[PDB]
């Protein structure tokens, strides 16, 4: 509790996003994701103890050497609300990468004699 | 007033659906102009 | 206090105030009175409407029923008794009210549907054709083409007319559609029971055997009646062009229009999955498979469920067999998809291995898009993105973690992603308020108290879906009632603004109320695009 959990969450999501897709074709759509993977291959892999290697490569010197319980807890934490979760932690896709950059809802609300908040009211 | 709990996402004026509202109001005017009015 | 926050109409009227406000802005005010009694009661005859309105006569009730029947806003049903006295009965028609509800998206999707002939014909001709179809109701060809004088380009309507009814929307008129869903089944259920002679009992009924197969058979034939039919299509005269018969009148079908609108949410889910090109090839592969798809729920299980376990079990099993055996929609091959090689085949393999249930069940190598295994994911993927958008992402975490297992308990939520006693309880009570927790108790006493009892939280479905659907209909009823508030403030302005076909305070009044009149429609289209998913199974 409470901020280092979010920091570890951010860095493991960054490691998943850089393990699946390359980083240089994330900020723009210049032939997206290298025309994604150049008609993708049969690679279909993930970390499988590589995530704990990336954990062990950079830690705080506290007692956070957790593994096999908080590992699965953070895994559930990124599938009790969120992205892919297919056949025991494969490729993690679906809309978080463009959410870090339902899309493009600038300039809400208005403050006139008119609409918003008019919604969710009891009823 | 009384509702202060937050608002949904369907309220910018960055629409680009200005043609749909014109089609809506022209359909409404052509139905109101039609013979099957029976108002009041 | 000064009641200004819309309280005197707040709770008094859902589920009929929408139907009364869709017809008040279109068909006067006298149609609203006769449509507010067909919904609030149900079946009532001509004299019953006269004695229930309290203010209209038979000359006024019967006149307004013609204006509703012309827009197919009233179902007909004639009945009889054991002694005779055949009379006429009227039901409320929700398909006509949906036609009055969308009304511009009909003439929006039909514009962005045709090929290379673009922006030289499809702004003046067909935008008046389809608008006269929807407004006037049932239209024939000969009574409509006499409006134009010296029709030199009289064949230009026929090329757009034979093409549009070939692949969808235009259909033969309501010789079947004014009949109700219940009586079309009930009259078919009794004619296949009394025309069976006497026989052996064989568990004392046995005819419920035969009357549960064969009637369904010709019920499907009735379902086969509003489809693509060759009785009006491909008529071949000698030494002329291919033309349909312009004799009988024709209307629009609100069955192929909805399944084409479902493709918009399918494209939105595809854009949620993959970005630009693979979503585009799924888009074109779905647009090439529109007019032959299985539809939003058939009238076989709309009414008439006779409590049978095997019918409720293998109704979704025989729908799978309808999905498997098409006359060509299962043929979703590579060159057929690219005609309107290995690269898009690899993208289609990515669709096959995308593992959320779209474009599955490819055993021989030819692909297919399932629907019945797609509908819960379609209805739930949009439900999880409204609480996450409006109420908060922590609320979406606390709601979806109920769904991770079946009935997570209170000492297990606080072990996941957030500590206890701070805002899990407030968010959980707020989700109790929006029908997405469904609390349950187990007691430790003899009278099921609150102190000696502990709770159990299971997100029960079809209670969060129905309440949000009613809330969306409610806010649609909101958004068109505030449109009638500016009409009372412009009754002395829009009436006078017709003789022109400076007083600059009117420039901050007339051209100021216009964008406030257009943004409610611009938001109503998004209300429509968010509400449709809860009424497509």
């Amino acid at each position: 509790d409470i901020e280092f959990i979010n920091s570890l969450l951010t860095i493991v999501w960054r490691f998943i996003s850089e393990n699946t897709f390359p980083n240089g074709f994330k900020n723009f759509e210049n032939g997206p994701k290298k025309n994604v993977f150049y008609a993708p291959n049969v690679k279909n892999y993930s970390t499988t103890q590589e995530i704990l290697e990336f954990i062990t490569a950079a830690q705080v010197a506290n007692v956070e050497l957790t593994p096999s319980n908080i590992r699965s807890l953070c895994e559930v934490l990124v599938y009790d609300d969120k992205l892919e979760k297919v056949t025991h932690d494969c490729y993690r896709v679906t809309l978080e990468s463009i959410l870090q950059m339902f899309n493009y809802f600038k300039m809400f609300p208005a403050s006139k004699h008119d609409k918003e908040v008019v919604y969710f009211d009891e009823w | 007033e009384f509702p202060s709990i937050p608002l949904p996402i369907n309220g910018p004026i960055t629409n680009k659906e200005r043609s749909l509202a014109v089609k809506y109001i022209n359909f409404g005017k052509t139905v109101k102009d039609g013979p099957f009015y029976t108002g009041s | 206090v000064m009641t200004i926050s819309s309280l005197e109409q707040r709770t008094l009227n859902p589920d009929l105030f929408l139907y009364k406000e869709l017809v008040k802005a279109h068909l006067g005010e006298r149609a609203a009175s006769v449509i507010g009694m067909l919904v609030a009661l149900g079946r009532l005859s001509v004299r019953e409407l006269v004695e229930k309105i309290d203010g209209m006569d038979v000359d006024s009730v019967k006149t307004t029923l013609v204006s509703l029947t012309q827009l197919r806003c009233v179902k007909y049903l004639q009945e009889t008794a054991i002694s005779g006295k055949k009379t006429t009965y009227y039901y409320y028609n929700e398909e006509g009210i949906h036609i009055l509800l969308y009304s511009g998206l009909i003439i929006d999707e039909i514009i962005t549907q045709m090929r290379v002939n673009d922006e030289e014909e499809h702004k003046q001709l067909v935008a008046e054709i389809v608008q006269n179809v929807i407004s006037l109701g049932s239209l024939t060809v000969e009574d409509y083409l006499s409006s134009v004088t010296s029709d030199s380009m009289k064949y230009t309507i026929s090329s757009l007319f034979v093409q549009l009814c070939e692949m969808g929307y235009l259909i033969q008129i309501s010789k079947l559609h004014y009949t109700p869903i219940e009586d079309l089944w009930q009259f078919l259920y009794e004619k296949h029971y009394k025309n069976i002679p006497r026989n052996s009992p064989l568990s004392d009924l046995k005819k419920r055997s035969q009357a549960k197969m064969n009637a369904k058979t010709d019920f499907a034939k009735i379902i086969n009646k509003p489809n693509e039919l060759s009785q009006i299509l491909t008529v071949d005269p000698k030494t002329s062009l291919r033309i349909v018969k312009p004799t009988v009148s024709l209307t629009i079908n609100l069955d192929r229009f909805m399944k084409g609108r479902r493709s918009k949410q399918l494209i939105n889910l595809a854009k949620t999955r993959v970005g630009s090109v693979t979503a585009q090839v799924y888009k074109i592969a779905l647009r090439l498979t529109e007019q032959k798809s299985p539809k939003i729920r058939d009238p076989l299980t709309q009414t008439g469920l006779l409590q049978d376990l095997e019918e409720a079990k293998s109704f979704q099993d025989e729908a799978e067999l309808v999905e498997e055996k098409t006359p060509g929609l299962t043929f979703n091959a590579i060159d057929l998809a690219r005609h309107l090689a290995s690269l898009i085949n690899s993208h289609l393999k990515i669709l096959a291995s995308s593992n959320f249930p779209f474009l599955n069940e490819t055993k021989p190598g030819v692909y297919y898009v399932p629907y019945s295994k797609l509908m819960p994911v379609l209805k739930s993927s949009v439900y999880e993105y409204v609480i996450a958008s409006t109420l908060g992402p922590s609320a979406m975490r606390l709601s979806r973690c109920i769904r991770d297992n079946k009935l997570v308990s209170e000492k297990i939520i606080n072990s996941t992603a957030l500590m206890k006693e701070k805002d899990i309880r407030s968010t959980l009570a707020s989700l109790i308020r929006y029908n997405s927790v469904e609390i349950q108790e187990v007691p430790r006493t003899a009278d099921r108290s609150a102190s000696r009892a502990v709770f159990l939280f299971r997100c029960k479905e079809t209670h969060s879906y129905n309440f949000m659907r009613q809330n969306l209909e409610w806010n649609m009823a909101n958004l068109l009632f505030k449109k009638e508030k500016l009409k009372q403030e412009n009754s002395t302005l829009l009436k006078k603004a017709n003789r022109d076909d400076l007083l600059p305070s009117e420039l901050n009044q007339l051209k100021m109320v216009n964008e406030r009149e257009l943004n409610v429609f611009a938001r109503l289209s998004r209300l429509l695009s968010l509400w449709e998913v809860f009424q497509m199974a």
